[PDB]
């Protein structure tokens, strides 16, 4: 199940080829990158944290969670 | 027939790059999909990807690229008139 680049007369294997993506999803890439700081958002800072508790921080600081050793989120 | 010189350009639909070099890949839209490289008259930057662009048949090269697909049932809504009513 890999994409091999193939002469047409030969039918011979000639390169290796990297993934089978669809066009929208690499259409679904956020490229953009908007700005809205967390100063935006008033009145929820609560949700904030929890939430940037929940995710922010399996992407920054895994060695924390396995010193206590359990699971991310 | 100064148009017999030119070309029957069979368009296409263009899925990624590759790095240091074009070697482009397409699908063309039922055949098969080919790795290509792209012509002299072309622009080495707008050929991203999802990009309806005109191919070569003989040697399988990218010439133009083009707005997309916009299925034609929707281009029947544009108004393309005035009516006339004042305010």
């Amino acid at each position: 199940g890999d994409l091999v680049g193939v002469n047409k007369d030969s039918y011979l294997i000639l390169e290796t080829l990297p993934t089978e993506y669809d066009s929208r999803v690499k259409a679904m890439e956020v490229d953009e990158r908007p700005t809205e700081q967390y100063s935006d958002i008033g009145g929820l800072d609560k949700q904030i944290q929890e939430l940037v508790e929940a995710i922010v921080l399996p992407m920054n600081h895994k060695e924390k969670f396995e010193n206590l050793g359990i699971q991310p989120p | 027939q100064s148009e017999q010189p030119l070309q029957v350009a069979r368009c296409t639909k263009i899925i990624n790059a590759d790095s240091e070099d074009p070697k482009y890949i397409i699908n063309v839209k039922q055949f098969a999909k080919f790795v290509v490289d792209l012509s002299d008259q072309v622009a080495p930057t707008d050929i991203e990807e999802g990009m309806r662009v005109g191919v070569d048949r003989n040697k399988y090269q990218i010439h133009i690229p083009l707005p997309p697909k916009i299925d034609p049932t929707v281009t029947m809504m544009q108004v393309e008139e005035k009516p006339d009513v004042t305010y």
